[PDB]
This record gives C-alpha cells, sequence and structure tokens, in this order.
C-alpha cells in the first residue's frame, strides 16, 4: 500500500494540531499541549486510491527528535499553515518555506499553504494577499477551520495530489 | 516554541 509522508508546519497558536486531528480522529480539540510533537497515520480513500497518510504534526523545539529528522529527511509534501486572525502567522510563513527548500535543497517541494480559522469573522489576512503569497511560491492556498472542519479534507488531499504529480 | 504559547500566538 502507498504511504504519503507529511510534515504540518506553521507558528504557534495556528492550529497544527487542531487541523491533524479533525483530519485523523474527526474532532474538534479544545486545547492540546503545546509542548507535544506527534505522528498521526490513519487510512484513507483520496480519489478512489486507498492509502496511509503519516503525519508530523511538527512542535518546533529544541530538544533533539530523531523522529522529527526521519520525518524532515523522508518527507514528500508539506502544509504551511498560519490562522487568518493572526497577522504575524502570515508573515512567519516564509521563514518555514525557507527551511524547508534547505532540508530538500530545492525550490520545488511539493507543499500546500493553508489559512486555518476561517470560522472566525476577525480576518486580517485576507484572501488575496493569502492568494499573492501562494501564487509567488507556485503552490495551491487552501482555506480551513478545523473547528467545524471546513477544507480540512481537501488541504491534506490536495498535499498527497501535488505529492504524486511531483513523483512522476 | 508551540511548547509554551500553545493555543494563544506570539
Ligand atoms: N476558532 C478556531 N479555533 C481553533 C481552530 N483550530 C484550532 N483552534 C483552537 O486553536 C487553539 C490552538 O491550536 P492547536 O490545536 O493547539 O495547534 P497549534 O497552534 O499547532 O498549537 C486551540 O484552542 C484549538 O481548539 C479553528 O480552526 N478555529
Ligand atoms: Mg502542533
Amino acid at each position: 500500500m502507498t504511504e504519503y509522508k507529511l510534515v504540518v508546519v506553521g507558528a504557534v497558536g495556528v492550529g497544527k494540531s487542531a487541523l491533524t486531528i479533525q483530519l485523523i480522529q474527526n474532532h474538534f480539540v479544545d486545547e492540546y499541549d503545546p509542548t507535544i510533537e506527534d505522528s498521526y497515520r490513519k487510512q484513507v480513500v483520496i480519489d478512489g486510491e486507498t492509502c496511509l497518510l503519516d503525519i508530523l504534526d511538527t512542535a518546533g523545539q529544541e530538544e533533539y527528535s530523531a523522529m522529527r529528522d526521519q520525518y524532515m529527511r523522508t518527507g514528500e509534501g508539506f502544509l504551511c499553515v498560519f490562522a487568518i486572525n493572526n497577522t504575524k502567522s502570515f508573515e512567519d510563513i516564509h521563514h518555514y518555506r525557507e527551511q524547508i527548500k534547505r532540508v530538500k535543497d530545492s525550490e520545488d517541494v511539493p507543499m500546500v499553504l493553508v489559512g486555518n480559522k476561517c470560522d472566525l469573522p476577525s480576518r486580517t489576512v485576507d484572501t488575496k494577499q493569502a492568494q499573492d503569497l501562494a501564487r509567488s511560491y507556485g503552490i495551491p492556498f487552501i482555506e480551513t477551520s478545523a473547528k467545524t472542519r471546513q477544507g480540512v479534507d481537501d488541504a491534506f488531499y490536495t498535499l498527497v495530489r501535488e505529492i504524486r504529480k511531483h513523483k512522476e | 516554541l508551540y511548547d509554551v504559547a500553545g493555543s494563544d500566538k506570539y
């Protein structure tokens, strides 16, 4: 069976953990320990293909994790996530994309730019501005809400689709 | 640094 190795990155507070859990376990966690980096697996169907997602929800901390490095060396696609009510998280996106380019030594890594928390009225990073950024990277941009599950499947599945394309 | 702010921001 085919495995897709994904890495969810982004500034703190943006919703990396909520997006992953609401994907893997279909529920919205109110609080999930800030410190916790953990990988998540699940068998899903994407475009009529039964595959296994192997997702690393990153924590960004200093202490050495052999697993983290394993996900950086072999990870195939990335979600660069920010909150639409958190301007500073959008300003942090470039730093993560540059990191990813460093790890693969490639400007062409399958990535998805995600604006989480689309359920919230207070919006400081508007669509066009996020569309400008995603267009300058060459990647899909997807609006999500881990709270109401909106866009949650598309964000991860679009990443798997960017991975298939890169694979030929 | 997820580890500390967590649900907030920074
Ligand atoms: N309004 C709203 N709150 C969210 C959403 N996703 C997560 N949260 C809340 O955001 C907070 C922090 O996100 P978390 O899951 O810990 O991910 P982290 O930023 O990677 O630490 C928690 O209170 C979540 O319940 C969302 O899509 N909308
Ligand atoms: Mg996290």
